[PDB]
């Protein structure tokens, strides 16, 4: 467990995505997991089709929302989920498409990360690889983040309410922090990414509902 | 329990967001009405809010016609109108799309009807 | 509580026969072979692995001049990765390594033993994992003129192996136990390159002497 | 345990060594230009590899006999009685086996002097 890593130096995140008007961040954070193990366990980085959870995760809502441990759930039941090139992504409910021959990875279940452990998460993104994570991103202070480590005493670390994929973790200027991916294009926060506070009494609920795929 | 990440919920019509969303909702509005009179806004019946790339707020308002004019300069007061021939009402469902970051309000579903 | 037949060419887990040629590569073709079930299971794509990638890097074998399955998938494991068919194309002659870092197509954590002389074993194996590298006694002219049937040789040398192939699967055929075993001579050989070599017959060529399967 | 594809010393009476040993003799008369028929003395060194068919590797002593190139009364054909009209050589060939083909294909071949 290192004090400093970032998943992206390693080639194991795709380019940031924008889920537009369609509450489909468990699919981007899901499915962001999945090609982290994707890259571990092949060496191959394949982006994954947000659009086939959205669509297909029938115990989720589609744009009406969902949870990233139903998407691995769906996955590991299903037998496989496509590639974002052959089931792109739009940001709208459809009907399901799954088209099992272009299946591009699979999934054998998933391990939650226990609420509240900062320490067991960082020891997950370590030995595992990037972690979906839920937080509490409603505040505005959120949404003009730009720069350096974000932290905000009124972010609600009781209920969260948006998911998003911890790629790494390590230290600016003196804050340890958490190296958070967005869905929300490359225009909002840093090119699409954030830094969250870390071990700061876990800040914005981050360990609240974190989880992990298993291939 | 815990809810889903992604889903609408209710909102407080007080909001430094849902004000502003009405706000849009009301100028795009006045652009599309034949209505000589400029129209404001009666109340929000209904305010729900969800988190996405920004924020989408469904807003059902109750809209109606004022006595002041499309075209005022000073649009600041705006009376409703007193005699039942001056006077018109509507119940409104806006759906606005709103990115905070790139400064945007977007109308995405809109209609209304008699109230 | 175990299936009684099971053909992974139908489950989609075999890519087409090929031919090793005047190259002795076959525990190369075996151990690649494997690796594309194990692949085809971890992810659900089939891509043909590039034998010649480990002919010319498995430095702690001999190339063209024969090597060990185990030992292969031992290579991958450490040199982290092995390319692709189409990346690095066979060509049935020793070269120097031409392994493509960014051309990773699969990895491998390790590698398992099948227990010596143990065919029970060896499908559960079949069944649980996938397509088993093995090694047999392919010596004899009954083999290298199969056509069709269960291959069963009274003389196969059930002690000292010599070939490498595949196993695939496992049945019966008109009420006689076998294995389905892929082939590296081409589709000229056997059974358009495969055969059914008899199972449950107190090990039959030492099929199960040195078999194993490559983790991820 | 053993490596699998790799060559391993031969018994020259293997069937399939005295078959792959006629067609050495058969591609060696083939193209030497010769006058009388030359075949093998014995064979020093075989081994046998096992691929796609069989690769075999024999080191023989070669040597013109007394029969012309081109008689049909090959059986009983012995050696010439000089060193100077008998031409010793000892070759070294590698003859690729594919049975199930009939096929037997020189691949490699070279003769020195003994
Ligand atoms: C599911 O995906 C596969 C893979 O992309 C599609 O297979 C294609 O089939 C057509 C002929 O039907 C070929 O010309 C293409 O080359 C195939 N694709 C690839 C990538 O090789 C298949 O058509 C898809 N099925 C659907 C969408 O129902
Ligand atoms: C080894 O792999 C590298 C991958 O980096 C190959 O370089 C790529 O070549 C293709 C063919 O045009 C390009 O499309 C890629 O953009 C190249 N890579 C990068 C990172 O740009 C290289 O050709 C391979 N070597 C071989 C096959 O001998």
């Amino acid at each position: 467990v290192p004090d400093s890593i970032d998943y992206r130096k390693k080639g194991y995140v795709t380019p940031v995505k924008n889920q537009g008007q369609c509450g489909s961040c468990w699919a981007f954070s899901s499915a962001g997991a999945l090609e982290g193990q994707l890259k571990k366990k092949t060496g191959k980085l394949l982006a994954l089709s947000p659009q086939n959870l959205v669509d297909c995760v029938t115990e989720n809502y589609g744009c009406g929302g969902g949870y990233m441990t139903t998407a691995f759930q769906y996955v590991q039941q299903n037998g496989g989920i496509d590639s974002e090139d052959a089931y792109p992504y739009v940001g709208q409910d459809e009907s399901c498409m799954y088209n099992a021959t272009a299946k591009a990875a699979k999934c054998r279940g998933y391990r939650e990360i226990p609420v509240g452990n900062e320490k067991a998460l960082k020891r997950a993104v370590a030995r595992v690889g990037p972690i979906s994570v839920s937080i509490d991103a409603s505040l505005a202070s959120f949404q003009f983040y730009s720069r350096g480590v974000y932290y905000d005493e009124n972010c609600d670390r009781d209920n969260v309410n948006h998911a998003v994929l911890v790629v790494g973790y390590g230290t600016q200027k003196g804050s340890k922090h958490w190296i958070i991916k967005n869905s929300w294009g490359e225009s909002w926060g840093n090119k699409g990414y954030a830094l969250l506070a870390r071990n700061k009494n876990n800040a914005c609920g981050i360990t609240n509902m974190a989880s992990f795929p298993k291939m | 329990g815990p809810r889903m990440l992604g889903a609408p919920e209710e909102a407080d019509a007080n909001e430094e967001g849902v004000r502003r969303a009405l706000d849009f909702a009301v100028s795009e509005y006045n652009k599309g009405s034949n209505d000589a009179y400029h129209s404001r806004a009666i109340q929000v019946v209904r305010a729900r809010k969800q988190l996405v790339a920004g924020v989408n707020y469904f807003l059902d308002v109750e809209m109606g016609r004022t006595t002041c004019t499309k075209s005022q300069t000073n649009l600041t007061d705006c009376p409703f109108h007193d005699q039942p021939h001056l006077m018109r009402k509507a119940l409104c469902s806006f759906q606005i799309y709103s990115v905070p970051w790139k400064g945007t309000h977007s109308l995405t579903k809109f209609s209304c009807k008699n109230a």
